[PDB]
């Protein structure tokens, strides 16, 4: 990009049309501008009701809105959960049974362990209201360092203008620590000293 | 082409006696072999016991021999599995399983599965 | 050039001693359009006839899958009541049934236009690789806001299916359009029979029955109206041959063709009707040439026998003692011969033998002179276009040059057998098949290159014409005599329109690093000796670690032959148990994203116990244990697949590599991926002009000249340490 | 006859050729050819072909049933009066 | 397709130790098990060991733990076995087999194998 000199003899009639194509920056935008998400995990105070008697037993609620004028169609929530974590499958279950949410049947008829991922349907997703499901998480083995699990939203005609939320019970917004300044990050998921 | 169900897992203390049934849904009598397969949580699907299309000749695993008995039944197209002295090592998934009868001692000739039944052990 | 349409590369080659194959490459810039873009290639001596070819750019990840939306029937019957019902066939490209969902769509094209039913939107389950669904005939109607089914005639439907994977870690639209709604499953043309017929002999009507998308039909009985009796059949070309009697009179034929189809109503029978004239003799001398040609189909090799009929009066015989006749192909003339004919016999018989260099089809013109008919010359002509079977005029075989027992293997060495004309020149491609999967259109057929072809000949009308001189320029030919007799003008270029164990340290796995959407770019030549004409040669490719199915295709180019496009031959590279990395395009640097590892599994019987491992790359972060290297182990289901999930903020712009690998507990087999992503800032493309200027020597500037000073590009919402591209053109204003 | 088709199967339509050689003197004393099937050592189908005057050669579409199997001998006459008075019969025959 | 000879049998006394050489005609480094079965005398022919693709994994059977080792050179196509301290049961054809590494301790995935040779120890 410099200053450049045209020197146009002869005779006609011409157009010099010059245009640099350049990476602008972005404000006001997140990329969940079709979608609002708000993924929650909470620990279960009562410590009792599970019959498994898993370790740490959270319960997660996921809400997620559509961002226009009217309801949203058939929309994808692909849960993949944490590290060590598996949902409960009575929850699975009754959220199956409800009239505007699918599970398939091969997301309930496999194990309570193997089953890392999990997809949910949902029929409509409303655009006044936050549409808020949630559900039982158990510890099925603990390990060492969780990794924080991804909840992402999509209509069905688009995998882009989704909405990918983060999970973790000891992280804000379920995000790794980097430090960042002036767009330039390091890790900062290593120990203090 | 059989379809393969079996029954019987649960919970047992040691030195108990358990009682598996597995039952098919087509012809046993052209099935040469039919063994049962143990799975431990976090080991592979090794060898426990197979039987013979006539029930005479038996296999059994070199840590089950002296405690497991395999037994079959043509007529209502079913198979048995009864122990007694179960030691606490001995909780796993257990498959019921079809085969032509080459190699009964290995897995990979038993082309028809069972889905398994768990079979705990307290000590 | 670009979708704006401006030549964004310009180049002149020259194909001398090149064997007509000019190989040639373009770097995309990454600062581009996105869309159709096209590449124009001419000649230099004929700058007006431009050829074209059409390349998609667009930002992607190739699918794992395919997924084929096949109606059960290809139209749609407006008065059936069960509705249009489709089948989803979703299925691995190694060759693998997919377990998953499909949403599918529905709706009407009508015209250049569409519009969607939102009440016909279903989601369904796909079991063993196939799902069923129906759209309802009633939601069809109420969908439409025009009443009545009969307006729905001649609107196409369209079908969009999105399959989702279980695992959720792929999913593949795709969309069957162009099904239309018709009363009648068959339609019936006339563009292969001639519109001109002797009076008194019989009219071949050569009936081209369609499938009413476009595909031709067969075995099916179509009849004259009115004459019962002649009830033909439809061949493996879609076109059924119905000799018909006409009467000796001068008058207009109105011929009716309907379908006779056993299984259909009286309403569903396709009818067309043509209006065919008489042949136009000079001075009504009633003197014609029937060409009869008792045809089918005819490969090359093959013979046929022309029949010479005349029709004139017998004072006037013996004076024709020959027909000549000719050959045009590929719209020039191919062989001209005359046929003796010995006074007396009012048939004849040439016997033509159909070589290779009949391809792709050819209109035999016949035609006679008589001088003492009347006092002057006479020129009386014939002439009917026989339609070779289309193929190579040479041949080309890509197949298996070893056994092929065995499925091939990731970086398996494997031997192509091609066999072809000797001294051709074969050039190849081997094209991963998700590529079609995303787009198929625009690819080099043999069949494109006989309707280029065919869409450049000469010939106008098949068979006859309107009198000599109209056969003559229907045929593509001008006919001059010294006497005065000529064909009229033609002037128009175109045709007139009508902890420990370490498993991953144990193993030494090297890992897949090569995955090439495209290669095997080679250039070949058969030199080897041929065996009956055929040179065969054997190759020893090295395969790439996708596992997918290669799509190899190969152009033979012969000097005595010419061009020939093989028929694709698909090479499937399939392992019991591999690693997919579902790596995206492109990555925001400094934002947090999740990746997936989907591992597969394909044993009958056994479950796998598999440790995967992702190895550490400082350029991104994530999760820092005692030990640096991030591993686990997971348990797949016999023949199921498992989603292993990674977060990772990057740090660094450019292309990064991402490393998985896994092996097998109390197994002897490993695997790796090495795949590189796409690490970008946080700002988005978006273009700024700089100036818009006219240039003009004569009204701005001094002393003929004129001086455009270009400033250096006034952005101020660039993204620090980032490229920009400033592009300039310059265009001649066209004046009146 | 003119028979000009290469395999024949059932279902298939042959178009047969019935050409006349004949001088124009006794020109419409003939409309019809009459034509035979021989299937079998038996008569199968017998019928007309309606031949108006002017017409040098017409074409009888033959529908080719399953009964046609495994030959069959057309055979095609007509019937004039001569110069000289008396009944002149032509025939022809081919086997398909 | 590979083909397989196997060098190195004989007499050897009690205590001794032998070693042997699996010589494959073709390239050794696409299999990914090869393994060392012995036969005995009106016995089977059971597992003894296997070697990995880049030979960082061995298994062995029960009875040959402490005594067996089995190596794999790739630069010239040679897979070695070397016996330390036999035992007068050892006595046995010994053959070597190559397979895909699917379940390398059963020799139903072994498909070429080779002649074997006779091993006698003394007692
Ligand atoms: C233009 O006129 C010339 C001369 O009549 C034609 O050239 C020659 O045509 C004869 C047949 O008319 C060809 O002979 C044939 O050759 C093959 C192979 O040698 C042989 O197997 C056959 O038995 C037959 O003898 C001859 O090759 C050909 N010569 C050349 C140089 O082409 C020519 O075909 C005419 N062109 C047109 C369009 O009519
Ligand atoms: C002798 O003369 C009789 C009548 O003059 C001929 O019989 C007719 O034969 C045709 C077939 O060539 C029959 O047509 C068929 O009719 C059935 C229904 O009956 C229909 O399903 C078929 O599609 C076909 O149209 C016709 O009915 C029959 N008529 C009679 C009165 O029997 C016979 O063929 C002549 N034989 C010879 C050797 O010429
Ligand atoms: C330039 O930007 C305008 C809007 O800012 C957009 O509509 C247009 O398509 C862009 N042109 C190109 C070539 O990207």
């Amino acid at each position: 990009n410099e200053g450049f000199t045209v020197t146009a003899e002869g005779k006609g009639q011409g157009t010099l049309s010059v245009v640099t194509m350049y990476h602008a920056k972005a404000k006001d935008q997140l990329t969940c501008n079709k979608f609002d998400l708000k993924v929650t995990i909470k620990p279960a105070p009562e410590t009792e009701k599970r019959p498994q008697d898993a370790k740490n037993t959270m319960i997660l609620e996921i809400c997620t809105r559509y961002r226009g004028d009217q309801d949203a169609t058939m929309s994808i929530l692909d849960i993949s959960m944490m590290t060590g974590f598996a949902p409960d499958t009575d929850d699975l279950k009754q959220l199956a049974n409800g009239v505007d949410r699918y599970i398939s049947k091969y997301e309930l008829d496999k194990a309570f362990s193997d089953r890392n991922t999990l997809i949910i349907y949902l029929d409509k997703v409303s655009h006044s209201e936050d549409d808020c499901l949630a559900f039982k998480v158990h510890q099925y083995f603990n390990v060492e360092l969780i990794q924080p699990g991804a909840v992402k939203v999509y209509a069905y005609y688009n995998l882009e203008e989704s909405c990918t939320r983060f999970y973790h019970p000891e992280k804000e917004d379920g995000k790794l620590n980097k430090l960042c300044r002036d767009e330039l990050c390091r890790c900062a998921e290593e120990n203090c000293f | 082409q059989v379809q393969l169900v079996e029954t019987g897992g649960g919970l047992v203390q040691a030195g108990g006696s358990l009682r598996l049934s597995c039952a098919a849904s087509g012809s046993i009598f052209s099935i040469n072999a039919m063994g049962w397969f143990r799975q431990a949580p976090g080991k592979e699907r090794e060898f426990v016991a197979t039987i013979n299309r006539s029930g005479g000749r038996t296999y059994y695993a070199d840590s089950v021999k002296g405690r497991f008995t395999i037994s079959r039944d043509n007529g209502k197209n079913m198979v048995y599995l009864q122990m007694h002295s179960l030691k606490p090592e001995d909780t796993a998934i257990y498959y019921c399983a079809a085969g032509t009868g080459w190699s009964p001692q290995t897995d990979c000739e038993y082309n028809y599965w069972g889905q398994g039944t768990q079979v705990t052990v307290s000590s | 050039e670009n979708p704006e349409g401006i030549p964004v590369k310009q180049d002149s080659l020259s194909s001398q001693n090149q064997l007509g194959v000019l190989p040639l490459s373009w770097d995309i810039p990454e600062l581009v359009n996105m869309g159709q873009w096209k590449i124009r290639a001419y000649y230099e001596n004929s700058p007006q006839q431009v050829f074209s070819t059409e390349f998609e750019v667009k930002e992607y990840v190739l699918p794992s899958f395919e997924v084929i939306v096949e109606p059960t029937e290809k139209f749609y019957y407006i008065y059936n009541e069960k509705g249009l019902e489709v089948t989803i066939t979703a299925r691995f490209l190694y060759g693998k049934k997919v377990e998953g969902t499909a949403f599918v769509i529905f709706g009407i094209q009508d015209g250049e236009q569409r519009i969607s039913l939102p009440e016909s939107l279903k989601r369904i389950p796909i079991e063993d690789g196939s799902g069923e669904v129906v759209l309802s005939r009633k939601v069809l109607l109420d969908g439409v806001q025009n009443p009545r089914a009969e307006d729905l005639v001649g609107k196409s439907l369209y079908v969009s299916a999105t399959v989702i994977l279980h695992s959720g870690s792929d999913m593949v639209q795709a969309e069957r359009s162009g099904i239309p709604i018709v009363t009648s499953p068959y339609q019936i043309h006339f563009t292969k029979t001639p519109k001109y017929f002797k009076p008194g002999m019989p009219f071949d009507l050569m009936v081209f029955v369609t499938n009413p998308d476009g595909s031709p039909a067969y075995r099916v009985p179509v009849a004259v109206q009115g004459e019962d009796t002649v009830q033909s059949l439809t061949q493996g070309d879609g076109v059924a041959k119905l000799s018909i009697n006409t009467h000796p009179s001068q008058k207009p034929l109105s011929i009716t063709v309907r379908t006779k189809k056993q299984e259909l109503s009286e309403a569903e029978q396709a009818t067309r009707t043509m209006q065919a004239l008489p042949y136009s003799t000079v001075g009504n001398s009633n003197n014609y040439l029937h060409l009869s040609v008792l045809r089918t189909e005819l490969r090359p090799g093959e013979t046929l026998n022309v029949n010479f009929l005349l029709r004139m009066d017998r004072a006037h015989e013996a004076k024709i003692r020959y027909y000549t006749y000719l050959i045009m192909n590929k719209g020039r003339l191919l062989k001209a011969g005359r046929q003796v004919r010995e006074p007396g016999q009012d048939l004849v018989v040439l016997p033509l033998s159909i070589t290779t260099d009949f391809i792709p089809s050819f209109r035999l013109v016949a035609y006679y002179t008589l001088i003492g008919a009347s006092g002057q010359r006479e020129v009386v002509a014939d002439s009917v276009w026989v339609d070779v079977k289309d193929s190579c005029v040479g041949s080309l075989v890509v197949k298996s040059g070893q056994s092929e027992d065995r499925q091939p293997v990731p970086g398996q060495q494997m031997t192509l057998k091609i066999e072809g004309d000797h001294g051709a020149r074969v050039v190849l491609v081997a094209v991963d098949k998700g590529v079609f999967v995303l787009n198929k259109k625009n690819k080099l057929t043999q069949s494109k290159i006989w309707d280029v072809v065919e869409k450049a000949d000469i010939g106008c009308t098949p068979g006859s014409g309107k009198d000599y001189a109209g056969v003559f320029s229907d045929a593509g030919l001008t006919f001059t005599s010294s006497s005065g007799q000529q064909t009229a003008q033609r002037a128009e270029l175109q045709c007139p329109q009508p902890l420990d164990e370490d498993i991953i340290a144990e193993e030494n796995i090297v890992s897949r690093s090569e995955f090439p959407e495209s290669w095997l770019w080679n250039v070949e030549d058969l030199k080897e000796p041929p065996k009956n004409g055929i040179s065969t040669k054997l190759m020893n490719i090295f395969l790439k670690d996708s596992i997918t199915t290669w799509e190899i295709l190969a152009v033979s180019m012969s000097d005595k032959k010419g061009i020939c496009v093989a028929d694709p031959f698909e090479v499937t590279v399939m392992q019991d148990f591999f690693i997919d990395l579902r790596l995206p395009y492109s990555v925001v640097r400094n934002e947090q994203v999740e990746i997936r590892a989907v591992l597969y599994n394909y044993r009958q019987n056994q479950e796998l116990k598999v440790r995967v491992e992702l190895l550490h790359n400082p350029a991104f972060c994530s999760l820092a244990t005692t030990k640096r290297r991030h591993q686990q182990t997971v348990t797949i289901p016999p023949k199921s697949s498992l989603s292993v999930p990674y977060v990772i903020v990057p740090l660094k712009t450019g292309l990064q590599e991402v490393e998985v690998k896994a092996a097998v507990y109390h197994h002897f087999i490993s695997d790796g991926v090495r795949k590189s992503l796409k690490v970008v800032p946080e700002g988005i493309r978006m273009n700024k002009t700089v100036a818009v200027r006219t240039l003009d020597p004569e009204r701005l500037g001094r002393e003929g000249v004129q001086k455009e000073d270009i400033p250096p590009a006034d952005l101020s919402d660039q993204v620090p340490d980032t490229e920009s591209e400033t592009r300039i053109l310059l265009q001649g204003t066209p004046v009146a």
